[PDB]
This record gives structure tokens, C-alpha cells and sequence, in this order.
């Protein structure tokens, strides 16, 4: 996958996190991307190796 | 019977758990370091 610049690999699943209109991708503890928001739908999806 | 009252101590057992948890939390955090490089995500680079 690539989400507007974020290059990675993993399984995409429906999330239950809430980024506020100013949030684009909440990384987890240990500073690794864990969720993204589509670049033309605004759906929040969890990512996991 | 008084032994339970003194319990309800085990700091030597919690320290073993803490020392390993701290080494695993540090080992993961050391991946977000540039070491004088361009970035830290083997993908960006
Ligand atoms: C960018 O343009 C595309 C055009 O395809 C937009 O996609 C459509 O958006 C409307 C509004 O929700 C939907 O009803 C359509 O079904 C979408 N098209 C398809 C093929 O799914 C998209 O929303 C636009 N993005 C932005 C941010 O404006």
C-alpha cells in the first residue's frame, strides 16, 4: 500500500480510532504507523504486519 | 497465620520483570533514530 506518501506493507482492516479533521495517521507507541486515512474517502483503516 | 498479614516483599520478583520490560521497550524505541542519516524508515530512504 501507499497512502499519499506513506509506503508500506500489511493488511488493511476497518478501524475504530478517531482522527479529528486535522489528523492524518496515528502512529503507535514505539513510533510506527498503525492507522491511516484514505486520500479521498476519509476512512480510517488499521494496518498490521 | 501471621505470615498472610505481612503480605496482604516481592520486589525482587518484580525487578526481574521490570528489567526485561525496560530492555524490550528501549530496543524498540531505538528504531526511531536517524544516527546522522536522512530518515529512519528503511522505505523512505
Ligand atoms: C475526487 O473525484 C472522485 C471522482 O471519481 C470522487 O469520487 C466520487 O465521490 C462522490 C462523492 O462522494 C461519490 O458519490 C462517487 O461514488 C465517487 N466516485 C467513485 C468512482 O467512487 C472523489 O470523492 C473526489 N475526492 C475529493 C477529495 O474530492
Amino acid at each position: 500500500f501507499n497512502f499519499n506518501g506513506l509506503t508500506g506493507t500489511g493488511v488493511l482492516t476497518e478501524s475504530n480510532k478517531k482522527f479529528l479533521p486535522f489528523q492524518q495517521f496515528g502512529r503507535d507507541i514505539a513510533d510506527t504507523t498503525d492507522a491511516v486515512r484514505d486520500p479521498q474517502t476519509l476512512e480510517i483503516l488499521d494496518i498490521t504486519p | 497465620g501471621k505470615i498472610q498479614d505481612s503480605l496482604s516483599a516481592l520486589g525482587k520478583l518484580q525487578d526481574v520483570v521490570n528489567h526485561n520490560a525496560q530492555a524490550l521497550n528501549t530496543l524498540v524505541k531505538q528504531l526511531s533514530s536517524k544516527f546522522g542519516a536522512i530518515s529512519s524508515v528503511l522505505n523512505d530512504i
